[PDB]
RNA sequence: CCUCCGCAUAAGCCUGCGUCAGCUGACAAUUAACAGCCCAAUAUCUACAAUCAACCAACAAGUCUUA
RNA sequence: GCUACCUAAGAACAGCUAAAAGAGCACACCCGUCUAUGUAGCAAAAUAGUGGGAAGAUUUAUAGGUAGAGGCGACAAACCUA
RNA sequence: GCUAAACCUAGCCCCAAACCCCACCUUACUACCAAACCUUAGCCAAACCAUUUACAUAAAGUAUAGGCGAUAGAAAUUGAUGGCGCAAUAGAUAUAGUACCGCAAGGGAAAGAAAGCAUAAUAUAGCAAGGACUA
């Protein structure tokens, strides 16, 4: 019954995780840049 | 031109022209049966149908009937021993049909040894009734 | 099978190289030099405890006092951090009173 | 109720010159100045009338090495083209080799010639030859008769700092047949598919 | 749930497709309809020369002197071009001599460069 | 025409193709803008046919024909069009005293970072572009911590990096 | 060293037709081919 | 002998039983008409469902621009 | 991106009986009454049969919203990524 | 005799010194349309908890503060390149912030150069041994 809770949207995917969503608050802004202060390859979603 | 910011062009304006093309194509044999008249190219991802019917009928004053482009995706299924995908990038493939019923058939492209080679010559091969014995002894 | 299976390759120790052969020379540069100088600034070492001892608090006690605003930040935290549970221990824990 | 862990995946993913080719011109037994000058000049110093006792104790000398698998100074005393030849069939099996009084005294035959010497010897001389196997077993030739060996030796120099060394051994055809082995030996007929026959 | 491919005009939903493209450059635009007006002058257009009776050959011969490599500039420019006149005339307003004190009203500007290449 | 996408008919199949070399900077340095105009669609075409025969050598899993070709067109290319960029880049220099063909302006991104923000070709003027306004050219004062950790982050680095070479050197003398 | 049929001769790779001159490639190819252009770019913003 | 199966579109995935030679590597491939990517503005306009829309039946009252 | 509720604009509902129905029987569809199986399973809640609704307070695709002492809740302390 | 065992530098730690082409905020990496600033809290100690505690040297743990209790606590004044480090389970998480896991924030690796069996199953009875015994 349960598991299958990601149903993928790219929709969905890049408004809820994307660079602009990130970058649209300074919470997200921080996101990003504890990120890049990490090295993740993968900055944002 | 590739990897260049193009002059904004507004109403009125001069005509874009480029004097030194960027663009270099490759004229691919096609790995399916396709007309006598068509020809495939591999193009930079940047170059559109028209870009390739002026390259051609201005560089290579090729009569253009038509073009068609398609984006092949290069595969990012294989990996490396460190198991990241290693990439083969994307390209673009266009298919020009030629004017005046011209035809295009590809061509076909591709139609101390010594020492080594004589001594396999004088090998030597030990025979059966030797038993294994050499027989390089002279008694 | 924790024992290696061959015989390390030889240690040789130069016994008379110049730091060995030097070492200790104006130890006694205060009571032979009119006490001009403390052998402790003979010290080379860290800035916060060159001719200074202390146990691991008092160390990091000194060492964010004397160099804590010229400290990395994150070594900063843990440090901060480390003064914490250090004081912790050594005021709250242990067999005697 | 307590969720199951996964393992990492990386852990059960795991997976696992100074030789010739032969010889220029093949002697055949039952004018050479040319190349007698052709080596001088290079050489600057070498005698026709004293090479066959050093070619005799280079000859005698190597097959000695042979006996104690000595390669290191093979590799000198042969020819890379030659050294398979001397040691590949000999290894895993000990041999007796030795050298007795030669019979008649060895001379120069013919000589030729980036550039490589070549100077044929013939010598009529008698050895005696005891082969092993791993196990310490005689299977070829009695240790103490010595036998009687023609032989027509090729040596091949390089021409700057290399020497002469036994480069090859010309068999005529009409030489006698070599030593009987003791052993027996099967040779198989020709192997047959289910759809062949025999005929 | 692929965070590390490139996102390209192959991953998102029909919208996601057509709107992004492959770095190909505009040529025109969009009208009522999605009746796509193609600009002429938004075509680049390939100025290639005629090279009927050129000598040049895309290798040179071996044969060729090895020189020393001189960066042309400006200063090395101005002496080969300039430098020439402003001599014969000073012996005997600097646009007769070539310098225009501005790039507005030219077809190649020289900055911000408005040409191809 | 099209065979003009292949080599001479006689070369084909030719184990090695005997190629000259390739242009020099010097060497082009030296012809007009005309004769590097041409000169450009005779390397072009010379590229092009031989990207077409390195494509067909490897479909048909063969090695290809003489490959420093290749390189030695690509070099002249590259040299070609330095020559050209020199000359472009010597005659802004006089006629306005720019460095740099396109606009930009050193300016702090949303990240604290400083960067190098190439300006773009608009129609309207910065201060009615809603998609330009949208972006930020400036960092508040909650990327101060990151940036000094950035920047401890690279001292890190460059301390570890030179720590070791004066290790290796040390260990390179007591070796000899 | 024999020249091949793509290989420039000396004499070509080393004469020295280049004026030294005050005009970009693009200009002097426009005069040189003889394309005219009339129309005047337009100004655009830059930022 | 068996199947609410199958074929398409959407969404998702992204080369993931095409060829070749040794699961790996190389080589190839999906071609726009379908679909997406639109619209020059200012204003002024636009009461009258749908249900085969014609009767009949209502209530829950229902995507509606020219100068 | 599950789920609770909501917003926008969509879509589906055979056949028979009945007539404009929170109507009857019953497909698709939704659910999950009872039994058996399964219980490291096909499945971190399934299978088979049986059963409830099936033109509605229905089901459902798409996009958006509500956020943690908060949301949402036809109150089960239910749900808010097992 | 299998599996295995081993290895030494890849690097790291602590100090000192020194202040360190093109694309991309729209669905990022997409050529081109009319707005920031604002007390930290709490864990914890007080054996609960509620005020409180808990984010050079010397003067001095002094004056002071304090459910005057846990505890907190001055100032005047005084003047000041190296390694008895690690050496691949260690040392950085690091071969890498990669693979992989997660919708997301985020988490985050591994690695390079004996045991177990087989040769050779097993004999009444038993913490498997000990005293022994010719055994
Ligand atoms: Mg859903
Ligand atoms: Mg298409
Ligand atoms: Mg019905
Ligand atoms: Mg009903
Ligand atoms: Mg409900
Ligand atoms: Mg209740
Ligand atoms: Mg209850
Ligand atoms: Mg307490
Ligand atoms: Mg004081
Ligand atoms: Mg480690
Ligand atoms: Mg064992």
């Amino acid at each position: 019954a349960r598991g299958n809770e990601y149903q993928p949207s790219n929709i969905k995917r890049k408004n809820k995780h994307g660079w602009v969503r990130r970058l649209s608050t300074p919470a997200g802004v921080q996101v990003i840049l504890r990120r890049m202060l990490k090295g993740r390859k993968s900055l944002s979603h | 031109a590739r990897n260049v910011v193009y002059p904004l062009y507004r109403l009125g304006g001069p005509q874009l022209r480029v004097f030194r093309t960027n663009f270099f194509i490759q004229l691919v044999r096609p790995g399916v049966a396709q007309p006598e008249d068509t020809v495939q190219f591999r193009i930079p991802m940047e170059m559109t149908r028209v870009d390739l019917r002026n390259y051609l009928e201005g560089i290579y004053n090729v009569p253009v009937a038509a073009v068609r482009t398609r984006v092949q995706h290069g595969s990012n299924k294989r990996r490396d021993h460190r198991n990241v995908r290693i990439k083969k990038p994307d390209y673009k493939v266009a298919y020009v049909q030629l004017a005046h019923g011209q035809t295009f058939t590809f061509p076909d492209l591709f139609p101390l040894y010594s020492m080594l080679e004589e001594e396999r010559q004088q090998r030597q091969s030990s025979d059966p009734r030797r038993g294994g014995v050499p027989s390089w002894f002279g008694l | 099978i924790g024992i290696r299976l061959t015989l390390p390759p030889p240690k040789v120790v130069d016994r008379w190289n110049e730091k060995r052969a030097m070492f200790g020379v104006y130890d006694n540069i205060g009571i032979l030099g009119n006490f001009e100088k403390h052998p402790k600034e003979l010290i080379r070492g860290p800035i916060w405890l060159r001719g200074w001892k202390g146990n691991e608090l008092q160390r990091c006690i000194r060492k964010r006092k004397m160099v804590g605003s010229r400290m990395f930040a994150d070594d900063l935290h843990n440090l901060n951090k480390r003064i914490r549970y250090l004081y912790k221990h050594f005021n709250r824990h242990g067999k005697f009173r | 109720f307590t969720p199951p862990i996964y393992q990492p995946k990386f852990k059960t993913e795991k997976e696992f010159l100074a030789c010739t080719a032969g010889i220029f011109d093949a002697y055949v037994p039952p004018a050479s100045q040319v190349s007698i000058r052709r080596i001088k000049d290079y050489d600057a110093n070498f005698k026709i009338k004293d090479f066959p006792e050093k070619a005799k104790d280079i000859f005698i000398e190597a097959h000695l090495c042979l006996n104690n698998s000595d390669h290191d100074r093979l590799h000198t005393l042969v020819t890379e083209h030659c050294f398979p030849d001397m040691t590949w069939d000999i290894k895993y099996k000990t041999v007796r080799w030795s050298f007795v009084e030669s019979l008649e005294p060895s001379h120069v035959v013919q000589v030729r010639c980036n550039v490589y010497g070549q100077i044929t010897v013939r010598m009529h001389t008698r050895q005696t030859l005891a082969i092993y196997d791993r196990f310490g077993r005689l299977m070829y030739g009695q240790e103490d008769v010595p036998k009687d060996v023609l032989e027509y030796v090729v040596f091949e120099k390089q021409l700057p700092y290399g020497s002469w060394r036994m480069h090859t051994k010309i068999v005529p055809p009409w030489a006698p047949p070599k030593q009987p082995i003791l052993k027996t030996v099967m040779i198989p007929g020709p192997q047959l598919k289910p759809e062949e026959e025999y005929e | 749930a692929d965070r590390m491919s490139k996102w390209t005009s192959k991953r998102g939903p029909r919208s996601f497709r057509g709107r992004k493209g492959r770095g190909a450059k505009g040529i025109g635009f969009l009208t009522s309809g999605w009746r796509f007006v193609q600009i002429k002058e938004m075509v680049p257009e390939f100025v290639v020369p005629d090279l009927t009776g050129f000598k040049l050959k895309p290798y040179v011969s071996y044969l060729a002197p090895e020189s020393e490599e001189t960066p042309l500039t400006a200063a090395q420019l101005f002496s080969e071009a300039v430098a020439p006149a402003i001599e014969k005339d000073f012996k005997d307003n600097l646009e007769k001599y070539g310098f225009e004190p501005t790039q507005e009203g030219k077809l190649f500007q020289l900055y911000p460069r408005n040409f191809l290449r | 025409g099209l065979e003009e996408f292949f080599d001479d008919p006689k070369n084909w199949g030719q184990e090695k193709v005997k190629s000259g070399a390739a242009w020099t900077c010097q060497q082009l340095r030296n012809k007009s803008n005309e004769d590097l105009h041409k000169l450009w669609y005779v390397l072009l075409k010379e590229r092009n046919m031989l990207l077409t025969l390195e494509q067909e050598a490897k479909r048909q899993r063969l090695p290809m024909p003489s490959p420093e070709r290749l390189d030695k067109v690509v070099d002249s290319m590259d040299a070609l069009d330095k020559v050209v960029q020199e000359r472009e880049d010597a005659l802004r220099l006089l006629q306005t005293g720019q460095e740099r063909a396109r606009p930009g302006a050193w300016r702090r991104d949303i990240f604290g970072r400083i960067i190098w923000h190439k300006f773009k070709q608009w129609v309207i003027p910065w201060h009615l572009n809603k998609r330009y306004n949208r972006k930020r050219f400036f960092a508040l004062p909650y990327v101060d911590h990151f940036l000094r950790l950035e920047r401890e982050k690279r001292a890190r680095i460059k301390a570890r990096k030179e720590n070791l070479e004066r290790k290796k050197a040390k260990i390179l003398l007591k070796k000899f | 060293w024999i020249d091949g049929p793509k290989d420039t001769s000396v004499e070509d790779a080393l004469e020295r037709t280049y004026v030294p001159c005050l005009k970009t490639l693009q200009e002097e190819v426009m005069e040189a081919m003889g394309i005219k252009e009339t129309r005047k770019y337009k100004k655009v913003y830059w930022y």
